[PDB]
């Protein structure tokens, strides 16, 4: 099992112009180890489709060309203003990735819950995501 | 349950 974690911040989140189905992309990161597989995270600030229009969507994508099908479990969390993990969603098992394949959660968090300052999920209008992946 | 945007 190859375990790797990535912390990424989206600045000025309440200012994001992406309409439904449009994507904010993280930097490309790496699972290190043997194969140096490359990955990215993709965020739909206003959902992926009309079914998810009230939600932020979050997906893990395999960027590089693997030598074979990759199986990975993943967990996505939001880091709150105090720095603690909250609002986690995790895959119940490993999912199968090829180059260009994404897996994630179309309904990761409700937008209005996310934007409410009383919930402490956007300190200084920054959304910090914490992605943990185990390639099995 | 995770979902994908792909075949």
């Amino acid at each position: 099992v190859v375990k790797f974690s990535y912390m990424w911040t989206i600045n000025n989140f309440s200012f994001c112009r992406e309409k439904m189905g449009e994507v904010i992309k993280s930097s490309t990161f790496s699972s290190g180890a043997n194969d140096k597989l490359k990955w990215c995270l993709r965020v739909n600030p206003k959902g992926l489709d009309e079914e998810s229009k009230d939600y932020l969507s979050l997906y893990l994508l395999l960027v590089s060309c693997p030598k074979s099908e990759v199986r990975a479990k993943f967990k996505f969390s939001i880091l709150n203003a105090k720095g603690e993990e909250t609002k986690a969603m995790e895959s119940q098992r490993a999912y199968r990735f090829v180059q260009g394949k994404d897996w994630g959660f179309k309904k990761f968090i409700r937008r209005d819950f996310l934007l409410d300052e009383a919930n402490g999920l956007l300190p200084d209008d920054k959304l910090t995501l914490f992605c943990e992946v185990s390639v099995v | 349950k995770a979902d994908t945007t792909t075949p």
